[PDB]
RNA sequence: AGGGGAUCGAAGACGAUCAGAUACCGUCGUAGUCUUAACCAUAAACUAUGCCGAUUAGGGAUCGGACGGCGUUUAUUUUUGACCCGUUCGGCACCUUACGAUAAAUCAAAAUGUUUGGGCUCCUGGGGGAGUAUGGUCGCAAGGCUGAAACUUAAAGAAAUUG
């Protein structure tokens, strides 16, 4: 609620205002341990909870219920995560979850179908993931058709800020769960794949953490 | 599923291998299957050794040695508590058990 | 018994490249395979490329510098047209904008996109991209 | 990177591998920097210049490293007859 | 010579001091990524390791150290008795902190323990009996130097440095001749030829 | 018979943070822990004084593992200064004749990097 | 009850909110 | 169909146990168990993993052949044989590791597959009915090979987790 104390360097750094955005951080590759480092660089970060399913345990009583629920977030603009969390209690599921969607804020690369017009609109290349028995691949697609996808996966592509494309999946769709984690890793790769255009080598510059001294 | 990786035979290279009579039950089984083990023991037990030593007439005596070695089926071989059960990973562990050398 | 040297060598050159060495033997080596390394090399996707003469048949070492993530080979020759050559790329290419499709046709072995501006078909050999 | 009319258009452009040239992806954790300071005539060293070296968690992760370190290293002159082909 | 100057070749008091504290010595097992430092193996007997590639990769090493900004970033790790002394004079000497005896695993990913550090880079006496700590530092993104035998693993090690890592001397006169180095490269010694005013058997172990 | 965490605390808090001003006898212990700390039974009191005491009779004899007070540590780091005046690496006084032994190709590797000046013997090791 | 606390929380967007007739 | 027939022992006959015991336990005991001349062609015939070819990581053992070397032992003694150190070819296997693969157990192949094409042959499509009925074919017979339909059902099944 109140103002928050910094316990990392990379916490003391941003409430000085030592950095610039969050690309920088990105380019170096730095660990984020911290929820209110995506939000003080990124408001209006919209969430929305798929479904909440209980799980059993088996006890001297009976069986004992806990409560799992699936959170993503995104800003429509080429950022997205998710969270998974389970808990005694639901409400305390959301909140929890809330944290670790925050956490797992990645970003995303669009690209061209055939020539270029300003402001990307489908994939670069085709890519695809798999997670344990279930497989999503995403094609470049003509700007002016709509997503083509289950309900499902068409709110994280939605909320991804991607615009055009095309969606296969195989393999045991039915676990919901697993198929948000195989298109999240899906999406995750999208800045994985080297285009020609990025052969021009570039020079390395020294990391915030290195070239900066933090307050005591 | 495999329990074991090598089957619980060790056999591997041929195809067949005559069997044995277990020592116990006399049943067949065969031999790379069986468990083997090799006893050497005195004649006559240490509280008689001293009788048997001063009843010779050959001064100093030495007792002779008895040699056998019995092998049993896998049945007969946890229920006469030879070998028990092991752990899951307990049960790639091929060394043989570290006697003890100081018996407190 | 050795059925296709193409896929031998393009099959050890991409297990080299994706385990990240930088230098690949290859034991069997003929004209078909060098007329690809060149259009390879044309494009930088390669380095320099040596070829060793013993008597039997000669081999090839080749230098890689990374920016190459897959080269196979289509084994069944198919024919194809001019007008159909256009269902390919759409089939085996990330996208349009990059990546070759390699054909032989009676003007020598080529890619995809010259052999469209010679307006020529023929057979198709492989890819890499 | 992507470009429409002159202007850059990507997020952000990633760096490159040195060892191997792979593109290191964001939370990529496992891949490091390497500063190498500048020594003047007398041995001191001089602030603030460096030579930087950036190796990727895969290349990491099997260990051969050091001795791309090492090529490096003897390409950039900063050591003698360390590295070599047999 | 583009960035060293010929002042950096080792001494012969230096060589010195490396052959009298048997250093050169190695186990019989040869790993193949060190097969670059050795000289040859003996007949019936042991490897032996080239010390001329030491004082070069000691010099680089100290070349990793001098980058940081300020002295309290570097951590140096060590687990085995040998070297407990070793570190915590290093740590006296140079500025850096010293993790001795017991690692507490967690300590570079659990943000609430007592032992919580951040450092930009660490320090090893012994691959094998410190991969604990190798295997959090590799969460983390913080490279690191350790003290290599003839056999030991590389699994995420940048710099290794050829040394005994099991002699009573050996560790104790590496991890001096290192300390000299980065005092020599700054300027606390003020001068190469000088000699420093400290004496090699401080950075040793006593038994009791 | 087992005394319990809180006796286990408060026992070590007060030999580390006390250590001087009590001894071996239990009969004083029992009234220095009451007058310097807030305990609400006087049978958990004897259950201090009791143990406390314990603990100084081994101490006396021999230092133990998991115990630190004041006068202890200041004997580790003036103790951790000894130094001797001849070096056990250096030879020139420790071995009669200076010249040292080494193997043959130890003294190949001298001559690859030049310091032949060093006055060593070589002698041959093999067993087969 | 997993769908009864849904509604209940009234504090969270879902994915369908039904509107009472 | 002949020879041979010690020992075990289908069928069978007794003694116990048991409420019953045509069984488990004990004493006997025919065909069979062996061999010569001919049939039969099925087994959890299992590595439940087809055959040829290429590439991919570290280790130390071990069987056969060849090559190099410091020594010991020993003989009508040397060269040979035995032991020791290192390299190589071809095998039956093993330990660690995952950059990889799979639902998982686990795997140097079960890898090089959504970024899908080295060559060839065979087999399977929810569970029962059913390897059944019928036709054909081989066999002295026992049986082998090939092989349905009517009807019925919302689950059978695999790997792992807590009890
Ligand atoms: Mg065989
Ligand atoms: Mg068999
Ligand atoms: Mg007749
Ligand atoms: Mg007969
Ligand atoms: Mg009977
Ligand atoms: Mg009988
Ligand atoms: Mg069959
Ligand atoms: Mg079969
Ligand atoms: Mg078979
Ligand atoms: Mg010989
Ligand atoms: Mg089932
Ligand atoms: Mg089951
Ligand atoms: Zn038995």
């Amino acid at each position: 609620e109140k103002e928050w104390q910094p316990v990392t360097k990379l916490g003391r750094l941003v409430k000085a205002g030592k950095i610039k955005s969050m690309e920088e951080i990105y380019l170096h590759s730095l660990p984020i341990k911290e929820y209110q480092i995506v939000d003080y660089f990124l408001p209006k970060l919209k969430d929305e909870v798929m479904k909440i399913k209980p799980v059993q345990k088996q006890t001297r009583a009976g069986q004992r219920t806990r409560f799992k629920a699936i959170v993503l977030i995104g800003d429509s603009d080429g950022h997205v995560g998710l969270g998974i969390k389970t808990s005694k209690e639901v409400a305390t599921a959301i909140r929890a979850a809330i944290i670790i969607a925050k956490l797992s804020v990645i970003p995303v690369r669009r690209g061209y179908w055939g020539a270029n017009l300003g402001r990307p609109h489908s994939l670069p290349v085709k890519q695809s993931g798999k997670c344990g028995s279930v497989t999503v691949r995403l094609i470049p697609a003509p700007r002016g058709t709509s997503l083509v996808a289950s309900p499902a996966v068409k709110r994280l592509l939605q909320l991804a800020g991607i615009e055009d494309a095309y969606t296969s999946s195989s393999g045991s769709t039915k676990t919901l769960e697993n198929t948000l984690k195989a298109t999240f890793a899906a999406v995750a790769n999208t800045y994985g794949f080297l285009t020609p255009n990025l052969w021009k080598e570039t020079k390395l510059i020294r990391s915030p953490l290195e070239e900066y001294a933090d307050t005591l | 599923v495999k329990k074991r990786k090598n089957n619980g035979r060790n056999k591997k290279g041929r195809g067949h291998v005559k069997p044995i009579r277990c020592s116990n039950c006399a049943r067949c089984t065969p031999k790379d299957k069986a468990i083997k083990r090799f006893t050497i023991r005195n004649m006559v037990e240490s509280a008689a050794i001293r009788d048997i030593s001063d009843a010779s007439v050959f001064a100093e005596y030495t007792v002779p040695k008895m040699y056998l070695k019995l092998q049993y089926c896998v049945s007969c071989a946890i229920h006469g508590k030879i070998v028990r059960v092991r752990s899951r990973e307990g049960r790639r562990n091929r060394a043989p058990p570290p006697r003890v050398r100081y018996n407190k | 018994v050795r059925t296709s040297v193409l896929h031998d060598a393009l099959n050890s050159i991409n297990n080299a490249e994706k385990m990240g060495k930088r230098q690949v033997m290859i034991r069997p080596s003929s004209k078909v395979i060098v007329k690809f390394l060149q259009v390879m090399q044309r494009h930088g996707y390669i380095g320099e490329f040596e070829e060793v003469d013993n008597h039997r048949s000669g081999k090839i070492v080749v230098q890689l510098n990374g920016r190459l993530n897959k080269c196979g080979v289509i084994s069944p020759r198919y024919n194809v047209r001019l007008a159909e050559l256009e269902k390919w790329v759409t089939k085996l290419l990330p996208a349009r904008q990059f990546g070759y499709v390699i054909l032989t046709t009676s003007a020598g072995i080529m890619d995809h996109e010259e052999a469209r501006r010679k307006h020529v078909a023929g057979k198709i050999i492989g890819f890499f991209y | 990177m992507e470009n429409d009319r002159g202007e850059i258009v990507d997020l952000y452009v990633p760096r490159k591998c040195s060892a191997t040239g792979r593109i290191i992806k964001a939370k990529d954790h496992g891949s490091c920097q390497i500063t190498i300071a500048k020594v003047d005539e007398n041995g001191r060293a001089i602030q603030g210049e460096n030579i930087i070296y950036a190796f990727s968690g895969f290349v990491r992760a099997m260990g051969e490293s050091d001795d791309a370190l090492n090529r490096l290293a003897q390409r950039d002159g900063l050591l003698k007859n360390v590295w070599s082909a047999q | 010579p583009a960035n060293l100057p010929s002042i950096f070749n080792p001494t012969s008091a230096d060589i010195e001091q490396l052959l009298a504290a048997q250093c050169h010595i190695g186990s019989k097992n040869l790993n193949v990524h060190m097969q670059p430092y050795v000289w040859k193996t003996r007949a019936d007997g042991v490897n032996i390791i080239n010390l001329g590639k030491t004082w070069e990769k000691l010099v680089l090493a100290a070349r990793i150290i001098v980058a940081i900004d300020n002295p309290s970033d570097v951590c140096v790790i060590s687990s085995r008795p040998f070297g407990q002394r070793a570190v915590l004079k290093f740590a006296a000497h140079t500025g850096a902190q010293a993790i001795a005896g017991r690692f507490t695993p967690g300590s570079f990913t659990n943000y609430i323990t007592r032992s919580f550090k951040e450092p930009r880079l660490i320090v090893v006496t012994d691959p094998r009996t410190d991969a604990q700590a190798i295997k959090e530092a590799s969460y983390v993104n913080i490279p690191v130097i350790a003290l290599c035998d003839t056999d030991s693993p590389l699994e995420y090690v940048d710099v290794a440095i050829p040394t005994n890592n099991k002699g009573r001397h050996s560790v104790g006169l590496i991890w001096w001749m290192l300390a000299r180095e980065v005092l020599r490269l700054r300027g606390t010694i003020y001068n190469r030829e000088t000699p420093w005013d400290v004496m090699p058997d401080l950075y040793f172990y006593r038994d009791p | 018979r087992v005394r319990t965490k809180t006796v286990k605390k408060s026992a070590k808090v007060i030999i580390e943070k006390y250590y001087p001003r009590l001894t071996l006898d239990f009969e004083t212990n029992k009234r220095v822990c009451d007058e310097i700390a807030v305990i609400s039974s006087k049978r958990l009191r004897n259950k201090i004084a009791g143990y406390t005491t314990h603990l100084m009779k081994r101490i006396q004899r021999g230092p133990v593992r998991g115990i630190s007070f004041k006068l202890q540590e200041e004997e580790r780091e003036r103790k951790d200064q000894y130094v001797p005046e001849v070096s056990a690496l250096d030879f020139h006084q420790n071995s009669e004749t200076g010249m040292l032994d080494i193997d043959q190709e130890t003294k190949d590797l001298l001559k690859h990097l030049g310091f032949d000046s060093i006055p060593v013997n070589v002698i041959p090791v093999t067993q087969s | 009850e997993g769908e009864a606390e849904l509604k209940d929380e009234q504090a969270a967007e879902e994915i369908a909110q039904t509107e009472k007739k």
